């Protein structure tokens, strides 16, 4: 076996210098190239490093990779640190009997970022919902660093705590967060109340939306 | 009349080096080449004086099958007109050679993760090889102007140098088992004929 | 350019074969770089090794998945197949087919991905998936709901690519139902209400669905 490890998570702020290790549980790391691959949430893996000192056209020169045989493990350094480079990283080497083996990934946080503000938006049930006997509300998240966000529903005299479906918040292609609040529920309940108000909790302060079943 | 034992040939466990490749004269036998084209498909299947669309039509009156493992970068040294090291104090074929190369990849039987050194070939000789010359000597070669009688001197070497033929290795270094058909035409007599 | 595409039942009952082809355009499966790859990675998970075969017939393949893991190439079609028989739970993850570099001095070189398709291993009678349209400052936001549909990967490509910005796609909920539902806006004008028609396209490849709505 040559199971690489690599750290959990690791963070720093932006143009400072960040490392990524890369120690081999056995065999040796210099037998075999090392390759580190850039994988962004919701995206294919991409080839940064190769052949150990190599770096493909394109990639920006942050990225350089080094060999340290006297530990028996590699090390990605990163000189600069910026936004487009928080993603997974990955250094893949191989075994003596042709089996490739990957890392266990490395999640890249850049500490740097300032706060954001969630952007809450709610629409009302289609016609054609209606018609079928039943509504579900959808209730919109996005544009929130922090990914702490709740979400709350009231229905205009008590909160509302039926069947309610939470989107768990994921990255961004821009480096930001989204979620999303299903709240369904019968026409008959929908139009025998006066408002409803999907509740966002953000850290300290919240939005609200306070939308009547009036039309 | 009866098949040749040129899937026995091909499928062989055990494979010679280059520098003491093996020899088997096929002979009384129908000579039915279609059973070349069952294994994987070849690296190199460059065929001299005669063509590979109808091998089964000829007839030959001699069937010589040449099996030795070579190194990937060094299968084009095996062609009538090479120069190399391979071709030079290894294996040399002749101007006027009349026959198929095959090769083909074996990176899953002839590698292995600790190095396979079962596999060796020769570095430098005083001369060439002649055509079909083999060699199997393994006196160490001397260099410079004094003797090294057999010992390994400041520029005495072995004349014998092992592959590497480690699996996570390029295309170029990986294992190739060859197999040289030389085929001696019609030159007197009819003697193994193709299926008719 | 050399580009990889996956294809194959998006969906595969328990205990049953899990087949897919990766079709390779711009590069057959030859002398080219002599290795063409399949590597896996779960949801929230990292990368798997699968294995990886020469055009010579040469396969390499995971010590922990040697027995199920089945690979075959055909270069007619400049198509290698992948066979993962006896599926488990565990199984669920996007599989990528990657070629592998070869003509250097030692295997490196994962340089051509492709974009992966999500496999579940669940038979969770598979309907059909929903639409519903939603009713919508200088500009204005609105999209249609998705709603029942058990295979996760799903395309919500306005205008079949057209108008993308503005365009926002929510991550899938899991419902207590078992199904999914997505909600994809759309931020558009306030001076276009009247025009620019809102026909929100969906395309479901597991079920061969595809549905246009206002």
């Amino acid at each position: 076996e040559f199971m690489l490890t690599q750290p959990h998570s690791v963070s720093e702020s932006p143009e400072m210098t960040v490392t990524i290790s890369c120690t081999g549980s056995s065999g040796s790391i210099a037998d075999n190239y090392v390759q580190w691959y850039q994988q962004r949430p919701g995206s294919a893996p991409t080839t940064v490093i190769y052949e150990n000192y190599q770096r493909p056209s394109g990639v920006p020169n942050r990225f350089s990779g080094s060999i340290d045989s006297s530990s028996n493990s590699a090390s990605l350094t990163i000189s600069g640190l910026k936004t487009e480079d928080e993603a997974d990283y990955y250094c893949q080497s191989y075994d003596n009997s042709n089996v490739a083996v990957f890392g266990g990934g490395t999640q890249l946080t850049v500490l740097g970022q300032p706060k954001a503000a969630p952007s809450v938006t709610l629409f009302p049930p289609s016609s054609e919902e209606l018609q079928a006997n039943k509504a579900t509300l959808v209730c919109l998240i996005s544009d929130f660093y922090p990914g702490a966000v709740t979400v709350a529903w009231k229905a205009d005299s008590s909160p509302v705590k039926a069947g309610v479906e939470t989107t768990t918040p994921s990255k961004q292609s821009n480096n930001k967060y989204a979620a999303s609040s299903y709240l369904s529920l019968t026409p008959e309940q929908w139009k025998s109340h006066r408002s409803y108000s999907c509740q966002v909790t953000h850290e300290g302060s919240t939005v609200e939306k306070t939308v009547a079943p009036t039309e | 009349t009866n098949l040749c034992p040129f899937h026995e040939v091909f499928n062989a466990t055990t494979f010679a080096s280059v520098y003491a490749w093996n020899r088997k004269r096929i002979s009384n036998c129908v000579a039915d080449y279609s059973v070349i084209y069952n294994f994987a498909p070849f690296f190199a299947f460059k065929c001299y004086g005669v063509s590979p669309t109808k091998l089964n039509d000829l007839c030959f009156t001699n069937v010589y099958a040449d099996s030795f493992v070579i190194r990937g970068n060094e299968v084009s040294q095996i062609a009538p007109g090479q120069t190399g090291n391979i071709a030079d104090y290894n294996y040399k074929l002749p101007d006027d050679f009349t026959g198929c190369v095959i090769a083909w990849n074996s990176n899953k039987l002839d590698s292995k993760p600790s190095g396979n050194y079962n596999y060796l070939y020769r570095l430098l000789r005083k001369s060439k090889l002649k055509p079909f010359e083999r060699d199997i000597s393994t006196e160490i070669y001397q260099a410079g102007n004094k003797p090294c009688n057999g010992v390994a001197g400041p520029n005495c070497y072995s004349p014998l140098q092992s592959y590497g033929f480690r699996p996570t290795y390029g295309v170029g270094h990986q294992p190739y088992r060859v197999v040289v058909l030389s085929f001696e035409l019609l030159h007197a007599p009819a003697t193994v004929c193709g299926p008719k | 350019q050399v580009q990889l595409q996956e294809s194959g039942p998006g969906l595969v009952s328990p205990s049953q074969t899990l087949s897919l082809t990766c079709t390779v355009s711009g590069g057959s499966i030859r002398n080219e770089v002599y290795y063409w790859s399949w590597i896996r990675q779960p949801p929230g998970k990292g990368l798997e090794w699968i294995g990886y075969i020469h055009y010579s017939g040469n396969t390499y393949y995971n010590p922990s998945l040697k027995s199920r893991v089945a690979i075959s190439v055909d270069t007619s079609k400049n198509q290698f197949s992948l066979k993962l028989n006896s599926v488990t739970a565990a199984d669920t993850a996007v599989y990528y087919c990657a070629r592998v570099s070869v003509g250097g001095r030692l295997v490196s070189t994962f340089d051509y991905w492709g974009q992966g398709t999500l496999v579940t291993v669940a038979s969770a009678s598979t309907k059909g998936p929903s639409v519903f349209p939603l009713a919508p400052g200088g500009t204005a936001a609105l999209g249609c709901l998705v709603k029942d549909y058990f295979p996760e990967p799903v395309t919500v490509s306005w205008n079949s690519g057209a108008l993308t910005s503005g365009v926002h796609t929510f991550p899938a909920v899991l419902q207590s139902s078992g199904l999914y539902s997505l909600s994809s806006v759309v931020t558009v004008p306030s001076s276009s209400l009247g025009t620019q028609t809102y026909i929100c396209n969906v395309n479901h490849k597991p079920s061969n669905t595809k549905v246009d709505k206002r």
